[PDB]
């Protein structure tokens, strides 16, 4: 797509905690499986998009439990996430106060965040403390997007939550499957006619360490267990002293970046094309890979749009997933 | 198994300014350092595998991919087949005058590819930890940031590390891939003894770096400036529909004609 | 004394929250703000008990029927919601002439505890109530939502007519049983119980063909595919190319130079497989190891990092308190600070700002004289620096200002 | 989908069907070659109704010199008032690809 | 026969866990008590609890009833159309239809009963575009004079390992009919 995006995007994971995640449908049960993933989805969405942040709610007995606050470094996720696997899933799930508690934190927060929640869901039976239908039109009225991801069953609600908090909705055959649903969520989702596009004011800290051998230095202790910290990033809106450089500010609500961050996630932007694939021999005086410098040895030809150079498969999996540019066009 | 590839920049006019210059240290040497590199490479194991790519200024064509010397056949066959590519490759050239600066991000492409065919080839007993050396001699164009970037996110991603050796000049890019994916950088002090810091500063593996006491990483910079007067910036104001830098607030986004919704 | 309430509030903190108790001394007692400003300001907690409760779900009688072997559980507050007519004799028999003592003696009596007869256990007589409510809404009490929908027309289609018909014989005035009647009447029960849920939980041409027009609906081609694309195109990518990298020093001189080199380097690759330029290479090796080598070249007397670590614990517990504390103030300080807020009121916090900005400078000040006055070492000074960002920030903020004036 | 169903060109109403509604012209190619009953098997899956009507209008069509009027008969009120308005439906369609004269007194009761 | 098994699904420990996974909604030959039923049943569905109509396979309940595309998935016919209630229009019947008419006794049993069987079975795919679970519960079904009478468009469908299946392995063929019959079957897989 060449369609805007949804850029920044505090993501808000529920699991279900239900009786249902006990039943053994995948090959271990489905609270081990989904939670694995979640792992690898937890480090994809960071390994992808930088600015962005993530918080997890298991949702057991009828209620609904802020595990892991909205943050952006995968550290805390992937623990709590290791510490999760040895929980016990007793109870039916309320889907009532989770998405309450994120519709009260997603009302007010700035316009141009694209606020979405990922609901992997697999029971059948929700309590609902007001009435269903209004909770819908109210999170159709309240600025944020709802995605469910489904385990062994289709209701005409999570079709009617995804289409209307503006998201999507699916179902669950295999593990292969279900990993290639958590890496469509991976992906910046692109946004409605309704999200505001603001223009968020952004601090650009450079690194410092001990200025000359620490002749009149600033020592300080951290800003979010720690040692004595000699140098390291400032925070030039209200100068404080951070570890690491991709951090809210945590005293001024600045955001903090440092010149990779953006460059991260510029592949969006300009994106990749299509390559035009023909299995047969066909016309082929090109003989070698312009990827690796290597023959054809197989009957896939993979040739770009622009250039129209010579590409195998390795070479197609390797620029489609990875290097995000044709080595062709930049010559 | 390991897979060492060397990137050499042989930018012809850089080399040719420096072999006019009549100093001790010429292309020759460059790549017998290159080569004696990579026999070594060849020689710590026998399992390990060498891939040597020369970035031209307009191709990234591979060097690499009895025993009357006396050196292993498969190493003597390398060194002639190599020794007379890059004679074929140097000396018959061609000359444009649009582009002539040297490329560095086609030949990291080259070699993230030809690294991940070569894990295809890895049966399941076995696994490969791999880098790639960069021996930068000439000045990097800018134009190709954009593309740069990219292949060191592609080597974030493939876990392949990077190392640098720059010969003449600093390079920003360059120590900025050698920071991002973990691997090391160093600026060469003086050029006639560039053959063993590949010998024990690079030559070296993975489970040899946390092993020696090298030499220590130099602070990077992350300077970052607009896209407007180029100049140096520690606030700025950043587009969500181009995703651009720009330093000073401005009422029509330039980078993409944005209708600017202005409060 | 302060508040009855807010005396309690502060206090609970204090007591509890040990970085927090500590901090809120460290800042109200230390006489530096005081005790209301901070409370006030630090808005932090949560909705509800579960920023609702439980809705009944169903089963409210049969969740753990009738043994547990304004406040309750999950199957007391259900009930409390879903029959008020229980609700209403809570408010009586509990008021007057009975306690909780009476009425649970007066609960392990038959029924429930002697296992008498009452067709199933305790939850027995709330589905008689249960089907009692279904009998009112169907005889007594009626309906809301019966226009279009619950039409009456279809109503009176069904039941055929008060005269003899081909087939009369479907409600019959005899044959009255006991085990009949009694599935009979658990029908009832359970069908009411799914009716006082839905009633519980709101905080015929009706269903059938609404979703039949929720399946219809012309969405997907009612605006577009993806609604109203914003294409991104963007307009100067170069900017993006070469990127925030400042402008190195890039003078390439006169193209006479390439031409002279690539004359010069073609010349130079002409030669080739010497077999030994290793007399100046070895020349490099006995020179190459030097660089590799921590004396002469390559090292920088880096990595030293000389620390002074001599009283380690009790000055880190005063760091945790100072930071916690200048965290707190410079919280409420750059929080307030940033758009200026052109009006009185936020101008007054900002007078309080600075009333305590002056204050918690002082209470810095005596900090690092009783803290640094015992064994000379552990510059303090970080914590004066982001306290002389703070003044700083008040007095640039206030010659601004009064140039806006 | 524009059928020939041996006199006359028949709309698809909406424009969806299995191959089985090709083998479905070919069961009643034989119910009106000869008048006399006739007695048929659609199971649920075709528009039961729309089926019911779309080959007997391309018949009336085709050659409509010996049928005054239709009388369906479904049972249920609500069935009723659903072939009505499918009915209604198709004559949309019909006046959709012809004009606006398009006499048809189609009357519950 | 409906009164007596969800009787004795009581006093046997079953119809409790039949609550803990879906809603029951039961059925009595009230006009008003089954249209309250139908409607909570309709409405569980939307609520997207789990729901389950029990009725019987002669009365209105599946007369006018026509199988939602979501409203019955899985239509379970408990038993064979029998009757107990018999006094002699039956036996008048049968036996003018061996004399003057030529149908056997067991032949006309046997077509009345599948012709109520198959009614209230038979009208699932409303739109071909839909999946739907008919299982025939008890062994009688099976006995190819009772499964002959089944129209073409079912027994086309009937496989020899589906007859006489266990509960069990009915269940195991339900999850992978369900699961095979969730995924994205677009008007691209239907030209
Ligand atoms: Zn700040
Ligand atoms: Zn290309
Ligand atoms: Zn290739
Ligand atoms: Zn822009």
């Amino acid at each position: 797509g060449q369609v805007r995006l949804g850029m920044m995007r505090h993501l808000y994971v529920v699991v279900d905690g239900s009786r249902t995640m006990e039943d053994q449908d995948l090959k271990p049960n489905r609270l081990t499986c989904t939670l694995k993933l979640l792992e690898y989805f937890v480090e994809e969405y960071f390994d992808q998009n930088p600015i962005s942040q993530i918080g997890i709610i298991v949702t057991k007995s009828k209620r609904a439990e802020k595990l892991t606050e909205l943050s952006g470094n995968p550290r805390k996720h992937i623990t709590s996430l290791k510490k999760a696997v040895d929980m016990t899933c007793h109870g039916e799930p309320s889907l009532y106060n989770s998405l309450s508690i994120a519709m009260q934190t997603l009302k007010h927060m700035p316009g141009h965040t694209s606020r979405e929640v990922l609901i992997i869901f697999s029971s059948l039976t929700t309590c609902d403390p007001s009435n269903i239908y209004d909770l819908i039109k109210t999170l159709k009225a309240a600025k944020i997007r709802v995605s469910v991801i489904g385990l062994s069953a289709e209701v005409r609600v999570c079709t009617v939550l995804a289409r209307e908090t503006g998201g999507t909705y699916h179902v669950i055959l295999d593990e292969s499957h279900y990993k290639e649903l958590l890496t469509h969520h991976v992906s910046p989702p692109p946004a409605s006619s309704s999200s505001e596009c603001s223009l968020i004011r952004m601090g650009f800290p450079q690194h410092t360490i001990a200025s000359l051998s620490d002749q009149d230095a600033k020592p300080s202790f951290s800003m979010a267990e720690p040692g004595l910290t000699l140098g390291g990033y400032f925070c030039p809106q209200c100068r404080a002293k951070y570890c690491e450089l991709p951090v809210e500010c945590k005293i001024c609500g600045l955001t903090l970046v440092s010149a990779p961050h953006l460059a991260r996630s510029y592949h969006h932007l300009f994106p990749l094309d299509a390559f035009q694939e023909i299995p047969l021999e066909e016309y082929n005086g090109e003989r070698f890979c312009y990827g690796c410098q290597g023959e054809l040895k197989d009957q896939h030809v993979y040739v770009c749009a622009v250039c129209q150079n010579v590409f195998c498969v390795d070479c197609d999996v390797f620029v489609h997933d990875s290097l995000h540019c044709c080595p062709g066009c930049i010559h | 198994l390991n897979l060492l590839v060397i990137v050499v920049d042989a930018n012809p006019i850089w080399w040719g300014k420096q072999a006019l210059k009549e100093s001790q240290f010429t292309l020759s040497k460059c790549i017998d350092a290159v080569m004696v590199l990579g026999n070594s490479h060849l020689f710590m194991n026998r399992s390990n595998k060498l891939a040597v790519i020369a970035s031209h200024i307009q191709e990234s064509r591979f060097l690499y991919p009895g025993s009357k010397d006396g050196k292993y056949e498969l190493l003597t066959s390398a060194n002639e087949v190599i020794v007379e590519e890059i004679k074929d490759l140097m000396t018959k050239s061609d000359i444009k005058g649009q582009h002539t600066e040297t490329l560095l991000a086609g030949s990291l492409a080259k070699a993230l590819c030809y690294i991940h065919r070569m894990n295809k080839e890895v049966k399941d007993n076995q696994e490969m930890k791999s880098r790639i050396l960069v021996i930068k001699a000439a000045e990097d164009s800018a134009l190709q940031y954009m593309n740069f970037m990219n292949v060191i996110f592609a080597a974030q991603k493939q876990n392949i590390l990077i190392d640098a050796c720059v010969l003449d000049s600093d390079s920003g890019l360059l120590q900025q891939a050698c920071d991002i994916t973990g691997g090391l950088y160093l600026k060469v002090p003086q050029m006639p003894s560039l053959l063993q810091y590949l010998l024990w500063v690079f030559l070296p593996d993975q489970d040899q770096r946390s092993q020696l006491i090298l030499p220590p990483p130099v602070h990077v910079d992350y300077r970052a400036a607009c896209f407007c007067h180029r100049n140096l910036i520690e606030i700025g104001y950043v587009c969500s529909v181009c995703l651009s830098i720009f330093c000073n607030f401005s009422p029509i986004c330039t980078t993409c004609e944005t209708a600017f919704k202005i409060s | 004394r302060k508040a009855n309430k807010e005396l309690e509030e502060k206090n609970r903190m204090l007591q509890e929250d040990p970085v927090l108790f500590q901090l809120y001394k460290d800042l109200v007692v230390s006489q530096v703000i005081s005790a209301e400003e901070f409370w006030a300001n630090r808005l932090n907690v949560n909705a509800t008990d579960s920023s609702s409760t439980s809705n009944h779900k169903q089963d409210v009688g049969i969740s753990a029927a009738f043994l547990a072997d304004n406040l309750t559980s999950d199957i007391i507050e259900s009930i409390f919601r879903t029959y008020p007519a229980v609700k209403m004799k809570y408010a009586e028999n509990v008021p007057h002439n009975m306690t909780e003592k009476e009425f649970w003696t007066r609960f392990f009596q038959s029924h429930y505890f002697h296992r008498d007869r009452l067709n199933t256990g305790s939850k027995d007589l709330f589905a008689e109530c249960a089907k009692i409510d279904e009998k009112g809404l169907k005889t007594m009490v009626s309906l809301g939502v019966k226009n279009p929908l619950l039409d009456l027309t279809a109503l009176e289609d069904k039941p055929l007519d008060e005269g003899y018909g081909i087939s009369s014989v479907p409600s019959a005035s005899n044959s009255k049983s006991i085990k009949e009647n009694s599935n009979a009447a658990i029908i009832k029960r359970f069908n009411h119980h799914s009716a006082m849920v839905l009633a519980a939980g709101l905080r015929q041409p009706a269903v059938k063909r609404a979703k039949l027009q929720e399946s219809i609906e012309y969405e997907d081609l009612g605006k577009n595919n993806s609604v109203k694309t914003i294409a991104l195109n963007l307009k100067k990518s170069d900017r993006y190319y070469h990127g925030p990298t400042p402008i190195q020093s890039l003078q390439y001189a006169t193209s006479q130079d390439i031409i002279n080199s690539f004359q010069s380097i073609r010349q130079e690759m002409e030669a080739y497989t010497p077999k030994l330029t290793q007399v100046l290479s070895s020349s490099a090796a006995s020179s190459t190891i030097t660089a590799l080598s921590p004396g002469g070249a390559l090292m920088q007397g880096g990595t030293q990092q000389a620390i002074n670590q001599m009283v380690p614990n009790d000055i880190q517990s005063e760091l945790k308190h100072l930071y916690v504390a200048v965290g707190e103030l410079l919280r409420h300080f750059w929080s307030c600070f940033p758009v200026n807020t052109p009006f009185l009121e936020e101008k007054v916090v900002k007078m309080k700002s600075n009333l305590e900005r002056f204050q918690v400078t002082k209470l810095c000040p005596f900090q690092e004289k009783i803290r640094r006055q015992y064994l000379s070492t552990n510059l303090v000074s970080h914590i004066e620096e982001m306290l002389q960002t703070a003044y700083n920030k008040l007095h640039t903020w206030q010659s601004r200002r009064l140039m806006k004036k | 989908m524009k059928l020939n169903v041996d006199g006359l060109l028949v709309y698809f109403p909406y424009d969806y069907i299995y191959p089985e509604q090709f083998s479905y012209m070919r069961e009643l190619k034989r119910t009106l070659d000869a008048k006399g009953h006739g007695v048929l098997e659609m199971p649920s899956g075709t528009g039961k109704t729309v089926s019911l009507l779309a080959l007997i209008m391309a018949y009336q069509r085709a050659y409509p010199l010996e049928v005054t009027k239709l009388i369906y008969c479904s049972r249920t009120v609500p069935e009723i008032e659903k072939v009505i308005e499918e009915l209604r439906k198709l004559l949309n369609f019909y006046e959709k690809q012809e004009g606006e004269k398009l006499p048809f007194l189609g009357l519950a009761l | 026969y409906m009164e007596s098994t969800v009787a004795s699904w009581y006093e046997q420990g079953i119809l409790e866990n039949i609550q803990r996974n879906k809603l029951l909604f039961i059925e009595t030959q009230d006009g008003a008590e089954t249209s309250v039923a139908l409607e909570k049943y309709q409405e569980a569905c939307e609520n997207g609890r789990g729901a389950i109509l029990l009725s019987v396979a002669r009365g209105k309940v599946s007369e006018g009833i026509d199988f939602v595309h979501h409203y019955g998935r899985a239509v379970i016919m408990f038993g064979v159309p029998y009757v107990y209630t018999q006094s002699r229009i039956l036996k008048a019947r049968l036996e003018y239809l061996r004399d003057q008419f030529q149908i056997r006794e067991n032949d006309f049993l046997t077509f009345d009963a599948m012709r109520h069987a198959a009614q209230c079975v038979g009208r699932a795919i409303r739109g071909k575009t839909d999946y739907g679970l008919m299982v025939f519960a008890d062994k009688r079904f099976a006995r190819g004079d009772k499964r002959g009478k089944l129209p073409r468009w079912i027994q086309e469908h009937l496989t020899d390992a589906n007859l006489n299946l266990t509960v069990d392995e009915g269940v195991q063929v339900a999850k992978y009919f369900l699961r095979q019959m969730a995924q994205p079957f677009h008007r691209e897989d239907q030209l």
